[PDB]
């Protein structure tokens, strides 16, 4: 088929920086390539078609061009809302084919997370399982380490992490870490703590609670 | 003018036929344009499935040509995809699109497992989720299958500060996620907060009040 090779797979750049995304076609496609932008919670949006025709409403900082079988999307003057995954699509032939995509992150100043902790609910404690949740708010960069401690003992294999997509306004992330314990194990121990390390923290931040305290 | 909306079963058994439908509004599918089906896999890759033109002529991706049909109902302004002999590899978000406008998509999972609606547990605000006049609270949405759930707060009246995290597949084979919101700490004794969880595949709707720690 006509194969589109998209590079790079991911990018990180500052507000006002310029980025270039490239798609190379395995054979001639004339100028029949479009560029697409996928933002979180939003329908996929076309930015450009015919290699260099901007759709109405799309800011002029988005620029499509071509040289032979090499196609480029150049985004100048990057803004926080430009966080997205970008795809090329060729329509010179059947089947239509997509590039592999480019994930674009917007850089910002290092921001340390604020950390909150949530004990299991009384409702859940009626079941056999207790979930403990540690929440990390509004941080950058995305890399963060959460260590769970139960009565000072380091936990492993019983927690899962989830991270939000980058915020379109302040370019921060938020993270949830969920510790899953059997109710039998939960009611045996007293001190439950999440220890958070991050680039913006000079020392670890620990948030803790004592089980059953009223 | 064109608006597009996908519909279809969220869960299909292997070897059966997956059917999805696009309802088009504000423009006749007989007037012009290609009317396309596209899918996005869990790995995030996009694939063009096929099209039907205003004329009724169809084009199918050769990788799918033996198990695909695209048809239309011009009296309903709808067009549909049928994909037969499905496997778990057909699990994807299915989108319809004309050349410019895409629908938001419909999620289809291929599995032999039956559907399960979530349990919803409060993440209560307390001293340990409050700092400088801002408090965090939420809901834990646990043990559902398949994707997706939608989570609102206060029936859609609360949107500011809401973070609904991506679902994670638990070791049980069931999905789980949390939805949290940051609110003024001054509001906790006064303003009611309820998370509204909708799981369309199991026709499960749950409202859960999230009240401050009473201890
Ligand atoms: C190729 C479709 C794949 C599915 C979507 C995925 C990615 C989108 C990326 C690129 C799209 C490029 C579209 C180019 C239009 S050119 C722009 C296009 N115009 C037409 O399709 C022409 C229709 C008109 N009635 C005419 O024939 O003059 C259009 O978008 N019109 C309405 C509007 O502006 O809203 C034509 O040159 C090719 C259309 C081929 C097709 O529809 O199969
Ligand atoms: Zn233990
Ligand atoms: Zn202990
Ligand atoms: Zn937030």
């Amino acid at each position: 088929d006509i194969q589109m090779t998209q590079s790079p797979s991911s990018l990180s750049a500052s507000v006002g920086d310029r980025v270039t995304i490239t798609c190379r076609a395995s054979q001639e496609i004339s100028g029949y390539l479009g560029w697409l932008q996928q933002k979180p919670g939003k329908a996929i949006k076309r930015l450009i078609y015919a290699a260099s025709t901007l759709d109405s409403g799309v800011p002029s900082r988005f620029s499509g061009s071509r040289s032979g079988t090499d196609f480029t999307l150049t985004i100048s003057s990057l803004q926080p809302e430009d966080f997205a995954t970008y795809y090329c699509l060729q329509y010179a032939s059947f089947p239509r084919t997509f590039g592999q995509g480019t994930k674009l992150e917007i850089k910002r100043t290092v921001a340390a997370p604020s950390v909150f902790i949530f004990p299991p609910s009384d409702e859940q404690l009626k079941s056999g399982t207790a979930s403990v949740v540690c929440l990390l708010n509004n941080f950058y960069p995305r890399e963060a380490k959460v260590q769970w401690k139960v009565d000072n003992a380091l936990q492993s294999g019983n927690s899962q992490e989830s991270v939000t997509e980058q915020d379109s306004k302040d370019s921060t992330y938020s993270l949830s870490s969920t510790l899953t314990l059997s109710k039998a194990d939960y009611e045996k121990h007293k001190v439950y703590a999440c220890e958070v390390t991050h680039q913006g923290l000079s020392s670890p931040v620990t948030k803790s609670f004592n089980r059953g305290e009223c | 003018q064109v608006q597009l909306q996908e519909s279809g079963p969220g869960l299909v058994k292997p070897s059966e036929t997956l059917s999805v439908t696009c309802t088009v509004s504000g423009y006749s599918i007989t007037s012009s344009y290609s009317w396309n089906w596209i899918r996005q896999f869990p790995g995030k890759g996009l694939e063009w499935i096929g099209n039907i033109y205003y004329s009724g002529s169809t084009n199918y991706n050769p990788s799918l040509k033996s198990r695909i049909s695209i048809s239309r109902d011009t009296s309903k302004n709808q067009f549909s995809l049928k994909l037969s002999s499905v496997t778990a590899a057909d699990t994807a978000v299915y989108y319809c699109a004309n050349p410019r406008v895409w629908g938001q998509g419909t999620t289809v999972t291929v599995s032999s497992a039956s559907t399960k609606g979530p349990s919803v547990f409060p993440l209560a605000p307390s001293s340990k989720s409050t700092s400088g006049g801002t408090a965090a609270l939420g809901c834990l949405v646990k043990d559902y299958f398949p994707e997706p759930v939608t989570v609102s707060w206060n029936s859609g009246a609360l949107t500011s500060g809401v973070h609904t995290f991506p679902a994670v597949l638990q070791s049980s084979g069931l999905y789980s996620l949390s939805s949290v919101v940051t609110v003024p700490s001054s509001s906790l004794g006064t303003q009611t907060y309820i998370c509204n969880v909708n799981h369309k595949p199991s026709n499960t709707k749950v409202d859960k009040r999230v009240e401050p720690k009473s201890c």
